[PDB]
RNA sequence: CUGUCCCAACGUUGGGCCCGGUGAACUGUACAUUCCAGUGCGGAGUCUGGAGACACCCAGGGGGAAGCGAAGACCCUAUGGA
RNA sequence: UAGGGAAACGUGAUUCAACCUGGGGCCCAUGAAAAGACGAGCAUGAUGUCCGUACCGAGAACCGACACAGGUGUCCAUGGCGGCGAAAGCCAAGGCCUGUCGGGAGCAACCAACGUUAGGGAAUUCGGCAAGUUAGUCCCGUACCUUCGGAAGAAGGGAUGCC
RNA sequence: GUCGGGUGAGAACCCCGACGGCCUAAUGGAUAAGGGUUCCUCAGCACUGCUGAUCAGCUGAGGGUUAGCCGGUCCUAAGUC
RNA sequence: CGUGGAAGUCUGUUAGAGUUGGUGUCCUACAAUACCCUCUCGUGAUCUAUGUGUAGGGGUGAAAGGCCCAUCGAGUCCGGCA
RNA sequence: UAUGCCAGCUGGUGGAUUGCUCGGCUCAGGCGCUGAUGAAGGACGUGCCAAGCUGCGAUAAGCUGUGGGGAGC
């Protein structure tokens, strides 16, 4: 399939989103990422 | 260290499409009993192999000519063919 | 230690297939520190990743075989699978056969043997199909 | 050929994509039309009394 | 208003063209052109710019790959900044 | 023409069986070692009378639990539907 | 006196996909359109922006809740032997040992796939269900019937290797 | 698949060699759709993988897609707005 | 006698399409329609990809009440509705 | 006495119960339009390190003025 610019965009943006809760954060809130998505067992729009 | 035969015969009880890999099994078993050694003790040489699977996975031969050594503090076998 | 992906890269540096790459068991550290593709040829080069060289069907037997149904054996009945006109097309044979005949009486219009009122009544009954060979043309213009 | 498991290994069409003005995956790529907000049908909104239960 | 230039692009393949094809690697701005990214360069880093190579990467950025001249050091220029 | 049959045999491969590892589901009111008769809403492991019965486990082919699966699609009934 | 090759760094031929160009036949069927190009020369110089570009493309990257024995379009149809063949079977190039749990018991009963069974030969069964028989090629030869096309590979008989 | 060997706390199944096999319109090569980072590297084994795993399409972090002349873009088709 | 090469023509696991029998295997499946052998069509009323059109008492239908996203003698969703 | 039955004890498993309430539910009073000067809503951005939420908009968890406030942020 061929994207267009903003697809590209959206997609590059859902692969952010795929990162882990920083190390920093835990120690912070002093003690889970409910967004992650999978290529395969998730499905993405468009 | 001795030149032994090892029939091959018990091979047979196997599935014919496996046959050299039991016979590979019955070489070390004959070695271990034979040189009063353990079978994980037992190393086979590469000749030994390529003579067992020289016709194939199915047609193997019904005896074999192998030449073994004993040695070292546990005690083991270097075994190859002739 | 891991060497599939330099099993890749010595394929690609060889242009050779995969399974043809041949590595040293002596030489396996050495090369585990290849990481670059300018490692591997430096390592090509030490003799240490060999290319395999690539099978080639013999035709000699082939060949054998070639002779003897060139000579106009090994064609009998019980070699035969295929038709008759799968054998041999009878449409190429008329091709063959009435190109043949339209050449041979050709040449002799122009050595002057035939005269054109000949040639032409035999070019149809060439095309009519009265002659199976040339040697069967000539032997009717021979009376 | 069944109706079920071998009839769904043909579906790799895209119809119904992210819609520029709602933000929802209901943007019919083929018919340029949105289910959810009605983008290219109408200048309006899409909303019905039905979307809730009648007393509310 | 927005600026062409976000930052310098620098990883290993950015050092590769700087060391040996004498170009340096930009995050930009992604609705500049290739012009518009030549221009920008030439004018924050007084250097001549030859070729410009534009891409727009899966991080929503837009990557530039802009050749100097042979007047300018490539190394040189990355050393300052 | 032949293992369809008379009439079955031997063999081959994968299972099956034992061992390591992984590891569900169906089903479960309770009790429950049953068998022969009887009785009972007339088709009982459980009631009555007898008989038999030391406990636990392995493999088996499925006689019984009117076995498990599905609020019978037949039939009738509903001031039911289509 | 580009490139590439360790080296040699060939020459002729046959059959010839691609591609080029013609002849014929068929239709109660008649086989796109538009942009563009040609028509309409040459030099030098400048400009040529924007978007896509990773990877899978499947018995694990797609759809089917799954790393699903299903489903899913295109081009490689000219690799060798074989033979009518893009058939079988075997083998290159290339790919793979991931149609991804293993070890053990002449390894019993029973089951799935299957081989061979003397004599008999459909007695089996609703029923030859299942299985089997026949088979490629050439020569000879071929009935009733028929809309004269066909029936027809009717049937039946013979041949078949290698040197 | 087997015999050796490599790495590792740990190896039937991760890697090397040898021997033995499997695939030939495909189990090879290039792609459309569709997927969307699954690609490469390093570090890992709590999760996922029909057993195990040092391996991985898994976990974490980094990196990677460069065009005047390949597509889009332009044209018009059934047809749509 | 040859030439010619017609055909909803024949053989054909060419590609491709289809699905007769085994009432085989499976039947908590590999699979909410699968597997194997057998079998049918394969230059045409042929097969096929993509794009496009027809919408629910309405389509579409070489007609089986077939099909209209595992849903059809009137799709699906939500509402009427407790 | 093995397999095992009943009740309990110690320890699990499980999360009932009791206590707790940053959320709800309902009633009441007040108030009440926004948008081409581009709303509402959505997309994508934006932090030293930032995935979610909130805020914000390339001047991006913020800029300016006045008043309040106060030694913290
Ligand atoms: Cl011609
Ligand atoms: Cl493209
Ligand atoms: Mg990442
Ligand atoms: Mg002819
Ligand atoms: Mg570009
Ligand atoms: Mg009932
Ligand atoms: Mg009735
Ligand atoms: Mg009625
Ligand atoms: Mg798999
Ligand atoms: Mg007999
Ligand atoms: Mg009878
Ligand atoms: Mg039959
Ligand atoms: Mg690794
Ligand atoms: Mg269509
Ligand atoms: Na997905
Ligand atoms: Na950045
Ligand atoms: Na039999
Ligand atoms: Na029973
Ligand atoms: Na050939
Ligand atoms: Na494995
Ligand atoms: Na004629
Ligand atoms: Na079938
Ligand atoms: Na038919
Ligand atoms: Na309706
Ligand atoms: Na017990
Ligand atoms: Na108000
Ligand atoms: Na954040
Ligand atoms: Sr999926
Ligand atoms: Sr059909
Ligand atoms: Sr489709
Ligand atoms: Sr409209
Ligand atoms: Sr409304
Ligand atoms: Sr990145
Ligand atoms: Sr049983
Ligand atoms: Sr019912
Ligand atoms: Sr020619
Ligand atoms: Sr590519
Ligand atoms: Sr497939
Ligand atoms: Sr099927
Ligand atoms: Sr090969
Ligand atoms: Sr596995
Ligand atoms: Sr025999
Ligand atoms: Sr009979
Ligand atoms: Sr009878
Ligand atoms: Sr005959
Ligand atoms: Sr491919
Ligand atoms: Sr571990
Ligand atoms: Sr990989
Ligand atoms: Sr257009
Ligand atoms: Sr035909
Ligand atoms: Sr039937
Ligand atoms: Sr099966
Ligand atoms: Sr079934
Ligand atoms: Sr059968
Ligand atoms: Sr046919
Ligand atoms: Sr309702």
């Amino acid at each position: 399939g061929k994207k267009s610019k903003a697809t590209k965009k959206r997609l590059a943006k859902l692969d952010n989103q795929n990162s882990r809760v920083p190390a920093w954060v835990m120690l912070k809130t002093d003690r889970r990422n409910h967004k992650r998505r999978h290529w395969r067992r998730n499905d993405t729009d468009e | 260290e001795r030149v032994v035969t090892i029939p091959l015969r018990d091979a047979r009880a196997e599935p014919n499409h496996k046959r050299a890999d039991k016979a590979m099994i019955l070489i070390r078993e004959h070695l271990a009993k034979h040189f009063s050694v353990d079978e994980d003790a037992v190393r086979l040489d590469p000749s030994i192999n390529e003579a067992a699977w020289a016709r194939g996975r199915a047609n193997t031969p019904s005896k074999i000519r192998v030449r073994a050594a004993r040695f070292e503090e546990e005690g083991e076998a270097i075994v190859e063919a002739e | 230690t891991d060497l599939s992906a330099q099993k890749r890269l010595a394929a690609d540096v060889l242009d050779v297939g995969k399974n043809r790459v041949w590595f040293n068991p002596e030489r396996q550290g050495d090369i585990a520190d290849a990481i670059t593709r300018e490692d591997v040829r430096e390592l090509v080069d030490e003799g240490a990743i060999q290319a395999k060289d690539k099978k080639g069907n013999s035709r000699g037997r082939a060949r054998e075989r070639q002779k003897k149904r060139a000579y106009g054996h090994q064609k009998g009945a019980g070699s035969r699978k295929g038709k008759a006109g799968a054998r041999q097309n009878s449409k190429e044979d008329w091709e063959s056969r009435i190109r043949a005949q339209r050449t041979k009486l050709r040449e002799l219009r122009d050595e002057g043997t035939l005269s054109s009122s000949q040639y032409r009544d035999l070019y149809d009954k060439a095309g009519g199909g009265e002659f199976d060979s040339v040697a069967d043309l000539e032997r009717y213009i021979d009376a | 050929t069944g109706a079920g498991t071998p009839s769904q290994g043909k579906k790799n069409t895209t119809t119904h994509t992210k819609c520029r003005r709602c933000g929802e995956k209901s943007y019919h790529t083929k018919k340029k039309v949105c289910s959810s907000c009605g983008f290219g049908k109408s200048a309006k909104r899409r909303d019905y009394e039905w979307q809730s239960k009648a007393g509310e | 208003s927005w600026d062409v230039i976000k930052h310098p692009h620098v990883t290993e393949k950015a050092m590769n063209d700087m060391d040996f094809q004498n170009k340096l690697q930009f995050a930009v701005d992604d609705r500049a052109s290739k012009g518009e990214v030549a221009d920008a360069v030439e004018e924050q880093y007084d250097v001549t710019v030859e070729q410009v190579n534009t891409q727009n990467t899966m991080d929503g950025e837009k990557k530039a790959v802009v050749r100097l001249s042979e007047d300018d050091d490539a190394q040189e220029v990355a050393s300052r900044i």
